[PDB]
RNA sequence: GAUGUGUGCU
DNA sequence: TCTGAATCTCTTCCAGCACACATCAGGACGC
DNA sequence: GCGTCCTTCGGAAGAGATTCAGA
């Protein structure tokens, strides 16, 4: 290819078909000049090495460079190896009607749903709307079409909703891993640059919201729209092929919403009234005259389909929360209502969907699934759950359990000095005590972080599960898990080196006192090799999987 | 193992794809190997229906046609 | 006492460590290290002198002419640096060498020389550097990051494990030359040394004993100590050292002068040894068949005939000593040959070896180097002279040999640069006693044995190559020359030192393009410690060892600072006091520890001498004398963490800060954040993009500051004085009269930088700080650059967050930005960019720049002027024309798509030859008035002031007031005076005035001559016309903002300001994070710098308060003293008693918008200093307060947090990866659509992809996704008329990419063909 | 078109 | 001294997508 | 300016070539 100036591109094929009929032509000239067989030998030799080189680079000891000796592609060269014919564009290709931008959430979308920037789908479904403009006749060519929808005028938009209308697109994020990686939804037009993507597939993609980008695709012919539709589609792919788990799960934000809409506390604004119906909890909740948390027996309407298929009503009194009886509402007739009168963490909420879909079918769980969306986001908003620094509170019986083993470790140390103990089994004594100081700071402070909460009965005192806001997101599922709390409040613990000698002295900070200059450089070790074993060792586990599907 | 149980499979286009090209190209040159485009990674690169989904009707229709 | 940049608003410091050592010049390796590069140096050690003598003096091939280097001179550079900028040519000086050529007279090597011909020749263009530590290269900015590379020297390592697959380590002796060939030794596991010269292939180190001119005998003697057995009588008695029979079993009764010591197979105790030594004994009895399994030392031939009967390195068999004791030879040699101590391996590797003499040994040597040729002795033996020995292809540094000699544990430091026998021997010998037991290997992580190779040291060596190129030629080209007519110019070639040099400054691995977005990313990319380039090791082959933080890099190398992904853990940067030793490597201050006190002298040590004292930590209490208070204090001694005593220390740490680097030491609460977290958190800050009015950051690090003022960025004043005028682009300081010279006095002009691009499309603009008669200081910022304010690097703005769910707009990690924050425009951003419209001339003709354009009506032309390009200040949108281009049959330069901007710089650049055009020439004129024009008045400002000097002059000794104002402007110089100094300073005064006149004419005359240049360019183009687009990009959502503690987060909804939760005063909030994002990933600095900045904010609100109604000083003072005496102890100790009453009031104005607060890095503020300044206030001490929901106007059942967090915006925009593709552009060589968003290309459907769409099934959406809208053409074609015919059909062939594959396979040996 | 560097999300 | 078992040596492999910037294309010699 | 030309440095595993030792 030609480019600005007299040069040409550094092809590499050229180059070597040149040496090798250079020298070609040299070993013919000199044929019939009749010259010693010396030169002739080395002229044949250094024929042999060229087309050697030309089939293959590099099989020989040292494979020729053009230029700042970088070794030139041959034709095997181009055909083997990642960027070969074989894996860069003939195993996968780079494709028309295609997009590409950052994901937000939106929340008021369904599960089959997602938002195409409208700047965007013009371009992507730009021949669609050449072929209606023609059909009614507004353009006359398919120049004049492609003028004006580049000019945008006040009617293509207009046209644009009626080829989107049911024509699905495939988001895919980058990292395809499981097939639930490439699913498609209907688009709804926006105004903005952002396609915004269902909460509840967030988990099934494994797409957060800080910074990445997801590809669009448009399926052209009919097949590939009822295939989008039929296979690929969102409300199709609720159940994860791995496992029968639910994949459509909510995550950290409907969890933290249902755990807080049903969960009870010993008092409430009113507390031992009696309800007659979700709708009359729904209403006394909305009117703030008793509080979500209450602990009321409402008269509530369960279905059951345990006949063969016909749903037979029993009501009932069941002593339950207002937050319950609320969320009851938009449980679909059919369930038992001992699946919403607990409290509900993320494992609950998987068996409640799980067993809506075992029961009723496909089309309730997803419109289940969507009010289970819309009412953990409505009440986890009405809720503020924040997170201060008196929430991560450090249990007052930690300085104490520190001096003990101090002094522990220093009787152990001055034992080491009468000859009683070698540096063996004394190193693995003081990193034994070490870590039972750690289990019973540990769990001092998760006993003090979840029933250590004294509430009146208007009698008189008792206890209960804290509204701890960390404790609550730690119990919820939502996210954080015990170690995660106890680096928070309690002690960080042994952070080890490198090699895998266990540090003598473990970190007695955490993450709401400070960390001196040292115990931060020990943390860093660890912190390094666990984000460098993600960088250079998810290359063996995506290695991993393309054999397994080379295989099978 | 599933490295081995690719390369020496009946088709020689998959485990000219999969890894190792030069060594199977060149068996399956010396030795003549005819393949069939049987799985679902040989009519990926040939430009095909694959006879997985909804394709396998198709091919069935092909196969039992001959 | 604060200056007048301090007492204008004065940041609350909570450090309660004190300071010893003020933060250096951040950039102080960049600048060093070029300095040492291009200074003049008598001696010559460094950079180009030390280059030079390398080389020169050279001579011919004994030709009786030598040419020898004298001395070398940089020019003018040609331009500076905003031209280059500007133009597109590099900053670079021009190298003058007065060489001299000298000529003996013939037959008289050392006599009298027939002439001297010398003259300044022109070789070679070095980059010079600017202020910042910044090459340009092609007005695109450079940086020359350093590299951390392994020392030359020996390095012992082990190759520990997993070789022989059986468990036995093995060892190798690697000696690394600064510039030569590699000389590995390593072991085998049959216990033979391998000497291995550049990894070719084993064999034995006998080889190159041999090629020392070694005999066997005398490699015996190196390596073992003799063993003596004597002949007498009969029974050969053997002469014993008693410490040798050490640890092994008795082969017989040890005995000595009868007495029986030792009995049959025991095994010899110390005991034993010992009182075996204290019998004064030496000699004792042995079996001769224990002899049966020894070697002999020295070789042995017969006394009657010479015939040889035991040559050297051969067993002592029964019948052979049985021949040797009738031969006459008494004394035996043998071998100590221990078998756990002193082991015999050379003596194996002699068995081994093939060899026999010296001449074999070096053409063995020149078979394995060279392989396939005749080997001949003359030969063999200058390849052997030339690998090891040779100043020129083999050289180890000074800091090579340094290192050589401390590894063997010799005493000199200095030495050849060459090899020698003691040198490998010692190698060998040091590598033979670690394999017995004795000594150990060393780790090549150690900080101590990686040097940094900065600008200088690289620079130097890529023109000795460069200059080594040149003498070849030199020499070759001498001896067929002839005389009298080559003066030093004809044989010396410009063209390879400059290709080397621009090869090297150019395209090169750590030749970086600046990542320049703020100040922060510059002043941390020059600061930054690479691990690749040349002589460094590749992102493949780095194993999980060179990524981990060693426990040496405490105060050298940041540990929370590295990029993640492909290479992290290579590209570490350098800390905050960290310097780099005269030899290279890393080392950091420390304070001395004597007796007791812990003085303030303050002692740089390395990462090896690190490793002997016991050093204290930074947070140790004292108590005002430098005294430990505690006796047990927290230290390391040797890259251990345990409790030591208060006398026991000699070194302590200087300050808290000196671990993190300085992109790392501006976050708060750093301690408060885990480690990844805080990696994140600096990489974002790198990250930032500066906003239209920068904004301090209400809790900082007092950091910024340093940042600020040495990036080079902001306008920081030479020389104190008073801002005598102001203006929007310009500042003049009238300097004080203590500070002026006797001569060239007169004020100093900072030129400030206007609207300009930046590297990243980012804006830079220096904006003036100080007012108008304003008494500045010397080093006080007078403008600040980009992202800064008063001098501190302010790369956010300030919101006012709240942690709570909201309606699901901050489901995962998302943003819910307020509609107030987009109305004030505090992060709506400037991104000015430069497109080009290059006029080549292909065939058929050149191409024109008219603004007529066929098929194009006049309402597209209406922007463009009469000559085809746009007016400057146009309000441009996507899809208008710029420059019209028409090529021989339309070409024109268009705004790309989707891009508003407004026109600010057209700048046209016409090669010589083609006269003009009338725009051209207008542009051309019009920057002839401005250069004439902001001279005149830079020469008329400073005449002004000198004139205001001539009068300062005039006042003492006679002066004349009444009479001074009438006179004329040029008769004041020579105003009645006497004859004292006083007339003198007015005569030199007149003088530096004629001088200016003369050089301001003859600037201006090569000012006219730079403007009206021909301005050359690329082959084949006419005129080249750059046009500067400058957007105003909003927020919107998609676009990537974060803060400082790695919480980053993507915008969801710009919410109007109704819906957003407000407080109980109706404040609405600005943005609603998400609470989930705090404990999973444990950042709990965010919450921290959130109650801390609502104290701030809490403080800020208070004094605007007081400060609205007209309140006197007094409370305002007492209110502010009270703020700033907060703390418990404190560092910062402001009294107000000493302000002047107005400079408090203009302290409270500043302040009004919130109190900054620094919170260093490891002395940050506590829990309980937070409340404190909360409840100075009137904010709840928990930090949480009560919101009301926007849009229902009810009470949130929670307190919830609300506070100021300083939030980022990262330059991750929506609108520049925001992207689509239909039908458009497909590639050459295979018919697939382009890749990327630069061309109109489309996504890649990945070979992962392809597996996902099998899964479901897909067939057809499959066979469409890589047939129809892919590769194949007829059915690509065909499916878009079916799609703009209303059908939706496809009807595929086969991909083009598969007919690629076939035809590549052809085109080898193979047939591969489809069958029918 | 290929290299080199820097960067984002896993 | 024939032939399994151990060892030495050479080859192949090391994720997915995306964005930005730069440099290059023969340069050495004849005219 | 146009224009024609002749370094070295990973590591893990597997195959396939050499060497051992042993009956
Ligand atoms: C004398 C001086 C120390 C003062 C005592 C020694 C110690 C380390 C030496 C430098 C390093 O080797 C790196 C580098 C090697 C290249 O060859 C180019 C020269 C460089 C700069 C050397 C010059 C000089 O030799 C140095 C500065
Ligand atoms: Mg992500």
């Amino acid at each position: 290819v030609p480019l600005d100036g007299g040069r040409f591109a550094t092809s590499d094929l050229n180059d070597l078909y040149r040496r090798v009929i250079n020298r070609n032509n040299r070993l013919k000239r000199l044929l019939d000049l009749a010259a010693p067989d010396i030169i002739v030998r080395n002229e044949k030799r250094m024929l042999q090495e060229a087309v050697d080189a030309l089939l293959d680079n590099g099989r020989r000891g040292r494979a020729i460079t053009g230029s700042n000796k970088r070794p030139l592609k041959s034709l095997a060269d181009m055909i083997k190896g990642k960027q070969g014919r074989f894996r860069q564009n003939l195993l996968g290709k780079r494709v028309d009607y295609s997009g590409r931008s950052v994901i937000t959430v939106g929340p008021y979308l369904r599960l089959h749903q997602c938002g195409l920037p409208k700047k965007m789908a013009l371009e992507l479904f730009k021949p669609f709307i050449y072929g209606k403009l023609e059909l009614r006749g507004l353009a006359t060519t398919i120049k004049a079409a492609k003028k004006m929808v580049e000019r945008e005028e006040a009617v293509v938009w207009d046209i644009l909703d009626e080829v989107i209308r049911e024509h699905p697109v495939l988001l895919n994020r980058a990292p395809t891993l499981h097939r639930l990686g490439i699913q498609a939804f209907e688009p709804v037009l926006i105004e903005g640059k952002a396609i915004q993507l269902h909460p509840l597939v967030c988990a099934a993609y494994n797409a957060d919201f800080d910074g990445d980008q997801m590809a669009v695709h448009v399926p052209l012919t009919l097949e590939a729209q009822l295939e989008a539709r039929a296979l690929m589609m969102s409300t199709n792919n609720i159940l994860s092929p791995a496992n029968g788990e639910p994949i459509i799960v909510p995550s950290q934000d409907v969890v933290l919403g249902l755990y807080y809409m049903t969960r009870d506390c010993v008092n409430a604004k009113g507390e031992g009234m009696v309800l007659t119906g979700p709708k009359e909890a729904e209403r006394l909740y909305r009117s703030g005259l008793a509080s979500l948390h209450a602990r009321v027996k409402v008269r509530i309407t369960e279905y059951e389909k345990d006949a063969n298929g016909e749903l037979v009503a029993k009501t009932s009194l069941k002593d339950t929360t207002v937050g319950r009886a609320i969320l009851w509402m938009i449980v679909p007739k059919g369930l038992p209502y001992s699946i919403v009168n607990q409290a509900l963490g993320k494992k609950a909420i998987s068996k409640m969907l799980n067993t809506c879909y075992r029961i009723l079918g496909l089309k309730p769980t997803v419109i289940f699934a969507d009010q289970i969306m819309y009412t953990g986001f409505a009440y986890a908003a009405r809720s503020g759950a924040s997170v201060g620094i008196d929430d991560m509170v450090i249990p007052e019986k930690k300085h104490e359990i520190i001096s003990e083993a101090e002094a522990e470790v220093a009787e152990i140390q001055e034992q080491f000095q009468s000859g009683l103990v070698t540096a063996g089994e004394r190193y693995n004594k003081v990193i034994d005590i070490w870590a039972a100081a750690n289990d019973r700071v540990s769990k001092a402070m998760m006993d003090n972080l979840q029933t250590e909460t004294v509430i009146n009965r208007d009698g008189q005192e008792e206890k209960q599960v804290s509204f701890n806001s960390i404790y609550m997101m730690a119990d919820s599922g939502a996210r954080g898990s015990a170690a995660q709390i106890r680096q928070l409040a309690g002690m960080r613990g042994l952070m080890a080196k490198p090699d895998g000698s266990i540090i003598e002295t473990p970190i007695t900070a955490n993450f709401r006192e400070g960390l001196n200059v040292l115990q931060y450089f020990i943390s860093t070790h660890g912190a390094r090799k666990g984000l460098a074993d993600t960088a250079l060792k998810t290359a063996n586990s995506g290695y991993l999987t393309r054999r397994l599907v080379d295989v099978a | 193992g599933i490295t081995k149980a690719s390369l020496a499979t009946e088709s020689f286009i998959s485990a000219a794809s999969f890894q190792e090209t030069t060594r199977v190209l060149t068996e399956a040159a010396v030795a003549g190997k005819r393949d069939e485009l049987r799985g679902l990674k040989e009519n990926v690169i040939v430009g095909r229906l694959i006879p997985a989904g909804t394709g396998y009707a198709y091919h069935q229709d092909r196969m039992r046609r001959r | 006492v604060y200056s007048y940049t301090e007492k204008k608003r004065i940041r609350k410091d909570f450090g309660k460590r004190p300071q010893v050592l003020d933060v250096p010049y951040l950039l102080s390796i960049q600048l060093d290290s070029f300095q040492k590069f291009i200074e003049q140096d008598p001696e010559g050690q460094y950079g180009l002198e030390a280059a030079f003598r390398s080389v020169f003096p050279i001579q011919s091939y004994s030709g009786n002419s030598e040419l020898q280097y004298v001395s070398y001179r940089l020019g003018e550079p040609v331009f500076d640096v905003q031209e280059c900028q500007i133009r597109g040519v590099t900053y670079s000086a021009p190298l003058r060498v007065k060489l001299r050529l000298v000529i003996y007279e013939r037959e008289a090597p050392e006599g009298t020389v027939k002439d001297i011909k010398e003259q300044e020749v022109y070789m070679g263009e070095i980059p010079l550097m600017t202020d910042n530590g910044t090459f340009v290269i092609n007005g695109t900015e450079r940086v020359i990051v350093s590299q951390l590379h392994r020392s030359p020297g020996v390095f012992f390592d082990s190759d520990k494990g997993k070789t022989h697959s059986s468990g036995k380590v093995l060892y190798n002796a690697r000696i690394i030359p600064y510039r030569g060939s590699w000389l590995d030794f390593e072991f085998d596991p049959k216990d033979n040394l391998f000497v291995r010269i550049d990894r070719r292939r084993k064999l034995p180190a006998t080889i190159i004993l041999r090629a020392l001119n070694y005999t066997t005998e005398q490699i015996l003697d190196l390596f073992f100590e003799k063993v003596i057995f004597e002949i007498r009588d009969n029974k050969l008695q053997m002469e014993l050292v008693p410490e040798r029979l050490r640890g092994e079993t008795a082969s017989f009764d040890i005995e000595a002068n009868g007495k029986v010591y030792v009995e049959k197979g025991r095994r010899i105790t110390a005991r034993h040894i010992r009182q075996l030594e204290k019998d004064d004994v030496k000699l004792i009895e042995v079996p001769v068949e224990y002899i049966a399994g020894k070697v002999v030392a020295k070789d042995y031939i017969d006394e009657s005939t010479g015939e040889l009967i035991c040559a050297a390195n051969m067993e002592l068999s029964l019948d052979l000593l049985a021949k040797l004791s009738q031969s006459g030879h008494k004394r035996i040699e043998t071998l100590f040959t221990n078998d756990l101590d002193h082991g015999p391996y050379i003596s194996e590797t002699l068995r081994v070896d093939p060899t026999n003499d010296r001449l074999s040994a070096l053409v063995e040597i020149y078979r394995m180097m060279r392989p396939g040729e005749p080997p001949t002795r003359e030969a063999a033996e200058s390849l052997f002279e030339n690998l090891f020995f040779s100043e020129d292809r083999y050289d180890l540094s000074a800091v090579g040999r340094m290192k050589f000699n401390r590894s063997l544990l010799r005493e000199e430091i200095e030495g050849s640069g060459i090899l020698s026998k003691d040198d490998i021997i010692d190698v060998m010998k040091k590598l033979i006693d670690i394999r017995n037991g004795k000594g150990e290997v060393d780790d090549i992580d150690h900080l101590g044995n990686r040097r940094i190779r900065s600008v200088g040291e690289m620079a130097e060596n890529q023109f000795r190559v460069g200059l080594v190129r040149v003498e070849r030629a030199v020499k070759e080209r001498l001896s067929l020359g002839d005389l009298d007519t080559l003066m030093p110019q004809d044989m010396i070639n410009a063209k390879p030192i400059s290709a080397a040099v621009k090869e090297f400054f150019g395209s090169s691995q750590l030749s970086q393009f600046m990542d320049q977005n703020n100040p922060l990313s510059e002043i941390t990319h020059k600061r930054r410690i690479s691990a690749l380039g040349p002589g460094g090791l590749t992102r493949e082959r780095a194993g999980f060892e060179v990524r981990d933080v060693h426990p040496t890099h405490y105060g050298r190398v940041c540990p929370i600072e590295t990029p993640e992904g492909p290479n992290i853990g290579l590209i570490n940067s350098l800390s905050v006091y960290a310097q780099t030793n005269e030899y290279g490597f890393l080392e950091t201050p420390y304070r001395k520890v004597t007796d007791g006190v812990v003085t303030d002298e303050i002692h740089y040590l390395s990462a090896i001498e690190e490793g002997n004292y016991v050093i204290a930590q930074a947070n140790s209490n004292l108590d005002e004398e430098g005294h430990f208070v505690e006796d047990l204090v927290t230290c390391r001694s040797k890259g251990e963490s345990s409790l030591f005593s208060r006398d026991q220390v000699d070194y302590m740490d200087v300050s808290t800060q000196q671990v993190v680097s300085v992109g790392a030491s501006l976050i708060p609460f750093l301690e408060h954040d885990d480690a990844n977290r805080a990696l994140m958190g600096a990489n974002m800050q790198r990250q930032a993009v500066p906003t239209l009015r920068a904004d301090k950051p209400l809790v900082g690090t007092g950091m910024e500051r340093a940042v600020a003022v040495d990036s080079g960025v902001t306008a920081v004043a030479k020389r104190g004085g008073v801002v005598q005028y102001v203006d929007a682009s310009r500042i003049v300081i009238k300097v004080n009269e203590d500070e002026m010279y006797p001569g060239e006095a007169g004020i100093d002009i900072y030129n400030l930088t206007k609207y300009t691009r930046s590297n990243q499309n980012t804006c830079i603009n220096q904006m003036p700080c100080v007012s108008l008669g304003e008494p500045v200081e010397r080093g006080d910022v007078l403008a600040d650059g980009p992202s800064t304010d008063l001098g501190e690097l302010a790369l956010g703005q300030n919101m006012r967050v709240a942690f709570m769910p909201w309606n699901g707009y901050n489901f995962e990690d998302s943003i819910l930005v307020s509609e107030r924050v987009v109305q004030e425009d505090r992060f709506t951003t400037i991104h000015i960019q430069e497109l080009a419209c290059v006029s080549r001339d292909t065939k058929l003709g050149p191409e024109e720049i008219t603004a007529d354009i066929p098929n194009v009506g006049e309402a597209a032309l209406s922007k463009l002027d009469e000559s085809g390009i746009v007016y400057i200040g146009a309000e441009v949108t996507g899809g208008d024309i710029l420059v019209g281009k028409v090529t021989p049959k339309d070409s024109s330069l268009r705004v790309p798509n989707g891009v508003s901007g407004t026109v600010i710089d057209v700048q046209v650049f016409t090669r010589d030859g083609v006269e003009k055009d009338k725009r051209a020439l207008e542009i051309e004129e019009m920057q002839l008035k401005q250069a004439k024009k902001d001279l005149s008045e830079e020469l008329q400002i400073l005449e002004a002031g000198l004139f205001s000097r001539i009068r300062a002059v005039l006042v003492a000794g006679g002066v004349e007031a009444e009479k001074l104002d009438k006179l004329p402007r040029d008769r004041w110089l020579e105003l009645g005076l006497t004859d004292e100094e006083k007339q003198n300073q007015l005569e030199q005064l007149a003088e530096q005035y004629d001088e200016l006149k003369h050089e301001f004419e003859k600037k201006l005359e090569a000012k006219r001559r730079k403007i009206t240049q021909g301005d050359d360019l690329a082959p084949g183009v006419l005129k080249i016309v750059k046009v500067y687009l400058a957007v105003k990009r909003r927020i919107q959502p998609g676009d990537k903002m974060a803060g400082r503690h790695g919480n980053k987060g993507v915008i969801s909804k710009i919410n109007p300001i109704e819906d957003m939760p407000y407080d109980e005063n109706g404040t609405p909030v600005d943005i609603v994070l998400n609470p989930l994002g705090v404990p999973s990933r444990m950042n709990i600095g965010q919450i921290l710098e959130t109650h801390l900045g609502m104290a701030a904010k809490g403080i800020g609100d208070k004094i605007n308060a007081m400060l609205k109604q007209q309140q006197e000083v007094a409370k305002l003072r007492e209110f502010i003293q009270r703020a700033y005496d907060l703390g418990a102890d404190v560092r910062q100790k402001v009294d107000l008693s000493t302000f002047s009453d107005e400079e408090v009031m203009r302290l409270a104005e500043n302040l009004r918008k919130g109190m900054p607060i620094a919170t260093p890095v490891f002395d940050g503020a506590k829990e309980a200093e937070i409340k404190e300044l909360l409840k100075l206030g009137d904010l709840p001490t928990s930090g949480q307060i009560r919101l009301y929901d926007g849009r229902t106007g009810e009470q949130f059942e929670r307190p919830v947090t609300v506070g100021y967090m300083y939030m980022l915006k990262l330059n991750h925009l929506v609108d520049d990866k925001m992207h689509a593709r239909s039908t458009g552009s497909y590639s050459l060589v295979t018919q697939q659509p382009l890749g990327g968003k630069a061309q109109f290309g489309g996504q890649r459907f990945g070979e992962m992809e392809v597996w996902a769409l099998e899964a479901y099934g897909a067939a057809y959406t499959l066979q469409e996704m890589l047939t129809v809208k892919s590769d194949d053409v007829n059915g690509r074609t065909k499916m878009y008329k079916n799609i703009v015919d209303g059908n939706h059909q496809m009807e595929p062939g086969m991909p083009e990419s598969f007919n690629v594959l076939l035809k590549e396979i052809r085109s080898l040996g193979i047939n591969i063909e489809l069958e029918d």
